[PDB]
RNA sequence: UUGACCUCAAAUCAGGUAGGAGUACCCGCUGAACUUAAGCAUAUCAAUAAGCGGAGGAAAAGAAACCAACCGGGAUUGCCUUAGUAACGGCGAGUGAAGCGGCAAAAGCUCAAAUUUGAAAUCUGGUACCUUCGGUGCCCGAGUUGUAAUUUGGAGAGGG
RNA sequence: GUUCUUUGUAAAGUGCCUUCGAAGAGUCGAGUUGUUUGGGAAUGCAGCUCUAAGUGGGUGGUAAAUUCCAUCUAAAGCUAA
RNA sequence: GAUGGGGAAGCUCCGUUUCAAAGGCCUGAUUUUAUGCAGGCCACCAUCGAAAGGGAAUCCGGUUAAGAUUCCGGAACCUGG
């Protein structure tokens, strides 16, 4: 099966880099054997292991950047929400609910009431 | 109450201050890793009988190579991985779309020893 | 004339308006006096500042409360100010066309005022 | 094109009408939607009538 | 020709790799209807127009 | 209260003072570019009653538009049809020059929304308008509930759809017996009274 | 000489935004001819197709510078009807609405023009902090060539 | 249904007397041209020329003058089903 | 064929040095000067457009099933530093 991301997430950047370099070495030797001999599908497992390691490394780096830009304006564009363009555009909940003071006074004075027609 | 003196009859843009970048946020979160490292530069040896003949005779290794790679990169990768000094690199693009590198090593190294160390022959 | 203008701007710079610093000062004083004295609109004295703003000053001229009006030889949309001599004459107000909406702004703590 | 004793008809179909025919197959479905809207409105709103 | 662009050559390589008949094992698969490769492109019969 | 005096004074256009100003300003705007930004409004009263407020994110552009009719393009004056449609010259373009102006400045500044526009000047070759624009991504206007409607996406290129005042005037949208062909969409009312409505149970 | 203002610029200045696709339905511009008239020019086809610009989940319209002539109704939209009607029209072919009425669905409002003048009371931005789809403080700035409160015609305001 | 804050000598509504009552212009409107409409001495639109008023202005499907009446309040704007 | 500008309802058109505040070469300053500052220099102002026009520089012998003025051997030259 190869490597497992839950085992890799306990490691550091350096261990992961060493792991990845070793995996690339192994992939190269497997490529040589693949042409010396008719078939070799371990290359699949080692390729996906490289993929999982790179995934974990990117994840660590990104969460570090997130904790660096934690709770301040102007986060990077690959880290804002993607939601969709038109939503990232026009108004927020605050700005949409903004209401002038005349209208606020009227709302408080004369809200819609609950009423019932029996008696 | 005084005036400037202008020897040319031409008015040009005053060279005002070119202020530098000082961003509040990075253009991208994480730097991309090296896109073309050694293991991406060399893919596979080429074990056709002609290539093995060139190994035995010309002290020449024959590699399959990334199309984004150049001779500088190929030399650097070979020296980095196989611990080998390098003369002339020749390159071609095959009729199948992959790049083929003919790497000639120096007289001190023996491409056949290097080849059986790499594993192929 | 420049000498008369110097005298005029001396007189007005005596009666400059408030700025944010001394406004916050008197706000503190009044928040204190409303607590201790409980005297609303009786803690700080009456201000004798110079009145500015075009709509304000036009209304003052109409109600004959203005005693002297300065007008800028400037503004480029001249329609804003051409009618003011006619008003001051119809209402019996002394007006003076002085040089510098920027002077007026300097004394009144803005960039431009166009009147005072 | 004029023939036996018959009334003069004025049928206004010398345009591309087939592109603007509307058939109300949606009659009963729109009724159902309208009843459901009334019901939803009553519930969501209130005891208001 | 023989003094080409890379763009032309790139497409010629895809056409060299496309000009092969079927793998045999694909006829053996479950629910298979592919008997032959229809999109063959010999150089006499049909030019690819670059 | 100065805006009232300004209103009446600008109303008196053929007076000596305001025709002197006409001449000076028409020269100036003829020297400047066809579309150029005005730092300030020249008729603040008119801008004000049309919806301008002197705060951040309200913008004023000035725009020339070439004056007169619409010549039908038709190379060498030929239309290839019937004599009813052979006219090339005396044709008169169902939208206004004010509208054409709004279009051009909105196309130049597409990040903004056109609110309205007003005449400031004219000569024989050109008419001169000032367009009021609003920045919808400026947070004063995103707030300021009196103007946050402009930031809804159904208000992009109001000038292009005919939703400004001159656009509605040209569209023919007012109430009454005089506007029956065009009261709610000329083309829509055409379409409904050329629709054949057929029910399930019929004649 | 020093420092302002106005206008105009430049910066890989800080931060943002527009473009293109789709385009059944929608808002507009532009715009034919075939065809019908047993010929054909007005007409008709058609204020259509094609072309262009512009949006949304609906759009547009919309709370009367209305309809009316009633014992008067009362934003807009849509359906049934009015109506193949009044009217237009080589009064030829042909075209051709609207008010009333019945129903669905219903919803109302905002600015400018007013001296707050005993106190720009208003707002963007930057920075520090925070219970961070925003808040508080501090600092530059915008702004009195007028930002907030108040008032929009049904009313409403100043005094008592 | 619950729980924490009472922001508030703040805001809103109602009656009588008096003084006021600002209401959108190269626009409305008109002449001409062209287009459009069922719109007919000109329905709307647009271009050019002329260009207002304030007990006013628009509309009242036959042009015009005179006298009345009725009904709205343009030339700025938002809004679901 | 962009730009600046101007036309055009617009798709886009003109035009390519123009009714534009359309930049850089060096020097010092020097061991605060990063590259500003004391200076002086210049005026023209995109880009595309020719495996036959212009153009820095290579030849021999040998070698493969099929490559060669490209590989091997030997002998040279140009550019840049």
């Amino acid at each position: 099966a190869g490597v497992k991301a839950y085992e890799l997430r306990t490691k550091s950047k350096e261990q992961l880099a060493s792991q990845l370099v070793d995996l690339k070495k192994e992939l190269a030797e497997l490529k040589v054997q693949k042409l010396s001999r008719p078939s070799l599908p371990k290359i699949k497992t080692v390729r996906k292991s490289i993929a999982c390691v790179l995934t974990v490394i990117n994840e660590q780096q990104r969460e570090a950047v997130r904790q660096l830009y934690k709770g301040k304006k102007y986060q990077p564009k690959d880290l804002r929400a993607k939601k969709t363009r038109a939503l990232r555009r026009a108004l927020t909940k605050f700005e949409a609910s903004q209401v002038t003071e005349k209208q606020r006074k009227k709302q408080i004075a004369f809200p819609q009431r609950k009423y019932a027609i029996k008696a | 109450k005084a005036l400037k003196v202008r020897t040319s009859a031409t008015f040009r843009l005053p060279k005002t201050l070119k202020l530098a970048r000082a961003p509040k946020y990075a253009s991208k979160a994480v730097p991309h890793y090296n896109r073309l490292d050694s293991y991406k530069v060399i893919e596979q040896p080429i074990t056709s009988e002609t290539a093995m003949k060139k190994v035995e005779d010309g002290n020449i290794l024959v590699f399959q190579v990334s199309m984004k790679a150049n001779k500088y990169q190929i030399k650097k990768a070979v020296k980095e991985l196989y611990e080998v000094d390098v003369l002339k690199v020749n390159t071609l693009v095959r009729p199948n779309g992959t790049k083929k590198a003919y790497v000639r090593l120096t007289a001190d190294y023996d491409a056949l020893d290097i080849a059986n160390r790499i594993g192929y022959i | 004339d420049r000498n008369t203008a110097a005298e005029t701007f001396k007189l007005f710079n005596k009666y400059r308006p408030e700025t944010a610093a001394e406004k916050k000062e008197r706000l503190t004083k009044e928040a204190a006096a409303v607590a201790e004295g409980k005297s609303k609109q009786d803690a700080s004295p009456k201000p004798y500042a110079v009145k500015y703003g075009l709509n304000h000053v036009v209304a003052l001229i109409e109600n004959k409360k203005a005693k002297l009006v300065l007008i800028a030889n400037d503004v480029d949309p001249i329609e804003l100010v051409v009618f003011l001599p006619a008003l001051c004459k119809k209402m019996g107000v002394p007006y003076a066309i002085v040089k510098g909406k920027a002077r007026l702004g300097t004394l009144v703590n803005q960039k431009t005022s166009a009147v005072a | 094109a004029i023939s036996k004793n018959l009334p003069i008809l004025k049928n206004h179909f010398r345009k591309h009408w087939q592109e603007r025919v509307k058939v109300h197959f949606d009659q009963a479905g729109k009724k159902v939607s309208r009843r459901n809207a009334r019901a939803t409105r009553a519930a969501k709103i209130a005891p208001r009538p | 020709a023989a003094q080409k662009s890379f763009r032309i050559k790139q497409k010629m390589a895809k056409a060299k790799k496309q000009n092969r008949p079927l793998p045999q094992w694909i006829r053996l698969r479950t629910n298979n209807t592919i008997r032959y490769n229809a999109k063959r492109r010999n150089w006499r019969r049909t030019k690819m127009n670059i | 209260g100065a805006y009232k005096y300004l209103e009446e004074l600008q109303r008196k256009k053929q007076s000596d003072v305001l025709r002197f100003l006409q001449r000076v300003r028409v020269w100036e705007y003829r020297q400047k570019n066809v579309i150029h930004r005005a730092a300030r409004p020249t008729r603040p009263d008119k801008a004000r009653r049309l919806g301008y407020k002197a705060k951040q994110g309200f913008v004023i552009y000035r725009v020339r538009v070439r004056r007169g009719n619409r010549k039908r393009p038709v190379p060498k004056g030929a239309t290839y049809g019937k004599p009813t449609n052979q006219g090339v010259n005396e044709l008169k373009y169902q939208r206004s020059l004010r509208a054409t102006a709004e279009e051009r400045v909105g196309r130049r500044a597409a990040n903004l929304r056109v609110l309205n526009s007003y005449w400031v000047n004219q000569d024989s070759t050109y008419k001169y308008f000032e367009v009021i624009l609003v920045d919808p991504q400026h947070k004063a206007i995103r707030r300021d509930a009196r103007y946050n409607w402009i930031c809804d996406p159904v208000h992009k290129h109001r000038e292009a759809r005919g939703l400004t005042a001159t656009g509605k005037k040209s569209r023919g949208i007012n109430k009454g017996h005089k506007f029956n062909n065009t009261k709610a969409g000329r083309r829509k009312t055409w379409k409904r009274q050329n629709t054949l409505s057929l029910w399930r149970y019929r004649k």
